[PDB]
């Protein structure tokens, strides 16, 4: 009902001289690699078309976060953006974003890496993302739930079966969640300040996930 | 409100 | 080795105009009950000291908000202090904080409630949240991820043996942190305005938690 | 730096 090879499909399917200017111009390119992505989510497109728009607004960049940063695994020290273009953290931090960029590095990345999180992982990982039943102004926040909750059913047996000689993994995959959260909301206050302050041109679809609500 | 989300959804 | 039996006793060992004037004076109050209780979590105090500070810095909110949301179960519409006193989310809304007071009901509170979380599953969950490797300037993180690590191991345990016919109810528990992150920060940043625009009396303790870094 | 929680932690 909630098979992890959907989910991998999914991932699959979707797979490709400021640093903030080239990473801002990525994320509203990946914006719409997201959508075709949660269409491929099981029952995401059965859901109310006001609850699909709520929750891509309210996980936009926490997916957006946790897929480039899965990306970047093999890359010592930056990220790999969907362009293909890497980023380093020296660039980041000459352009005075050093700060959270380390903070995606230590805490996303090298734990990725550390764990070797696999394809599967990471998609159901922001399934559970994707299915955040506290996502305000949901039709049915229940129904929600229960989608987030076949989800990690279904990651829990695919640790238990896939890593058995390590019976502590799916918590260490749930336990990536609340870094990842912190993070993106980092992420948009920055962003907030970038759109302010003018000093990045933002395309279309990220202004838009800037609009209010 | 969200007009490219909600176009990108639709279908 | 991480015995849910001290993290329970830990617990136990604990219990006890303005509704910001007030919310702030039992947090402050806490702090130093806070301090009490993460000396009785095995390994907590063989941690260097500066790592103690280190982790109850970065920690203190998630912890609090923690522990008057689950001593706020049974209240209807609002939470309970350790000062005895009840505030309702009408008195929260006429203080202009409404909007974070209703995801603590809504996010935390309720859920709680929904589920039954017990003594020692909260105790758990802020032994998790106590031992956050992610913590900057850690003098080893490593043995403070192996202490979440056997938290977390010892968390599943209990709820495997407790709670046979919930088989996700480990999961929901951990599911339940990046609200609580989320929260915390934003407690923070309305904590942090008070002190910039006067508005609330801040004490001593609460004050220092407030203090560069 | 932070002398309340030090000197709590202290013992
Ligand atoms: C929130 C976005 C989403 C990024 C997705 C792309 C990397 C898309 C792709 O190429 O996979 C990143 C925002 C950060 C940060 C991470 C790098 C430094 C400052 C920001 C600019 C604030
Ligand atoms: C971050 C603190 C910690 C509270 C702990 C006490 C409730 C202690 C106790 O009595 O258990 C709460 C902060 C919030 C919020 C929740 C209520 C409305 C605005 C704030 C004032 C910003």
């Amino acid at each position: 009902d909630m098979p992890v090879e959907r989910i991998l499909e999914a991932e699959l399917a979707v797979e490709p001289n400021d640093p903030v200017t080239n990473i801002c111009q990525a994320a509203d390119k990946q914006l719409f690699t997201l959508v075709e992505w949660a269409k491929r989510i099981p029952h995401f497109s059965e859901l109310p078309l006001d609850d699909q728009v709520i929750l891509l607004r309210a996980g936009w960049n926490e997916l957006l976060i946790a897929s480039f940063s899965h990306r970047s695994i093999a890359v010592k020290d930056g990220i790999l953006l969907a362009t293909g273009l890497h980023v380093h953290r020296n660039s980041a931090h000459s352009a005075g974003v050093g700060a959270i960029f380390d903070r995606v590095l230590t805490e996303l990345v090298s734990k990725m890496r550390d764990m070797q999180m696999d394809k599967t992982e990471l998609g159901c990982l922001r399934a559970i993302v994707l299915f955040n039943p506290d996502s305000k102004g949901l039709s049915n926040p229940a129904e929600v739930e229960a989608l987030r909750e076949k989800v990690y059913a279904s990651l829990e047996a695919y640790c238990k079966h896939k890593y058995p000689e390590q019976p502590g993994r799916f918590a260490k995959l749930l336990l990536r969640l609340p870094a990842l959260r912190s993070i993106g909301l980092k992420c948009l206050e920055h962003l907030f300040f970038f759109k302010l302050i003018g000093d990045t041109p933002i395309d279309t679809f990220l202004m838009e996930m800037l609009e209010a609500p | 409100k969200h007009k490219i989300l909600h176009r990108l959804l639709q279908d």
